[PDB]
């Protein structure tokens, strides 16, 4: 491996995304970490880990679903306008544009929600709330299965240990797949999701020394995220069972 | 469906 003009271009693609990343999530990784670490004076969250803290801390599932589906709209819109800066994204066809949005913004959202996660639980109310992966569990069905699938993949992504600067490219790899259902045009979109790619292969060999296979597993982990999108459909059947107010506001703010 | 392409349309603009 060299320094060359290839090189320089990809560091200065990694650099453009990285400048558009933070123009476009206001909740960074950094933040949301030093938060879960208790730095943030600011945000000291109020831990749920029971019915008892749950009343000291103030079909109902498609009415969950209704919920965090309206609250998306605002992840939806910074990943849209993080897209319009991946160069050749605007140039391509409206309607595929639409199309990889519309089936990246899930997979971008729980990369995103494994930020706020860590084995003892997540973030809540914009950093204000920290409600315990185990008290989660211990709801009845079938609320109690909805959040552990994520706890288990967002501890597996957080233990690769990627900083903003390596999630940038890699949710810019999301939202330029190939094989999304009813694309037009897949060529330009691999062309860009080529030089993408080789951006995040040099961004993990200079920033990551220490796992030298991490580039195949972060690809894996598109696999995983595809996996849990898809698993929200297979929900709605098995949902086919009352539960607290106050509960039912906070799996409005999940995914 | 159409709200979340919509919400997307609307975005891109
Ligand atoms: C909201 C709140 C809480 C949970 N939960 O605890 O599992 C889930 C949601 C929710 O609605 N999540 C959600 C997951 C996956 C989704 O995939 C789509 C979707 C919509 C349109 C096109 C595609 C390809 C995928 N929407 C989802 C919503």
């Amino acid at each position: 491996m060299q320094l060359n003009p290839e090189s320089a271009d990809l560091r200065a693609l990694a650099k453009h995304l990285y400048d558009s990343y933070i123009k476009s999530f206001p909740l960074t990784k950094a933040k949301a970490r030093a938060i879960l670490t208790g730095k943030t004076t600011d945000k000291s969250p109020f831990v749920i880990y029971d019915m008892n803290s749950l009343m000291m801390g103030e079909e109902v599932a498609i009415r969950i679903f209704q919920g965090c589906q309206f609250r998306s709209v605002e992840a939806v819109q910074e990943i849209t306008e993080y897209a319009k800066s991946i160069p050749g994204f605007v140039n391509l066809d409206l309607n595929d544009q639409v199309t990889l949005l519309k089936y990246g913004v899930h997979e971008i959202i729980y990369t995103m929600l494994a930020s706020l996660m860590n084995k003892d639980g997540v973030l809540i109310s914009e950093g204000q709330g920290f409600m315990t992966r185990e008290f989660l569990k211990s709801l009845r069905k079938p609320f109690g299965d909805f959040m552990e699938p994520k706890f288990e993949f967002a501890v597996k992504f957080n233990a690769l240990e990627l900083d903003d600067s390596d999630l940038a490219i890699f949710i810019a790899v999301i939202i330029l797949s190939g094989d999304r259902p009813g694309l037009l045009n897949v060529k330009p979109i691999e062309d860009i999701q080529d030089n993408l790619l080789q951006a995040l292969e040099l961004q993990l060999k200079l920033n990551h020394p220490e796992s030298s296979q991490l580039f195949a597993k972060l690809l894996q982990k598109m696999t995983d995220l595809r996996q849990i999108v898809t698993e929200h459909v297979q929900l709605l059947q098995v949902i086919k069972m009352s539960l607290h107010p106050l509960l039912q506001e906070i799996y409005k703010d999940l995914y | 469906n159409m709200g979340l392409e919509a919400i997307i349309r609307k975005a891109l603009m």
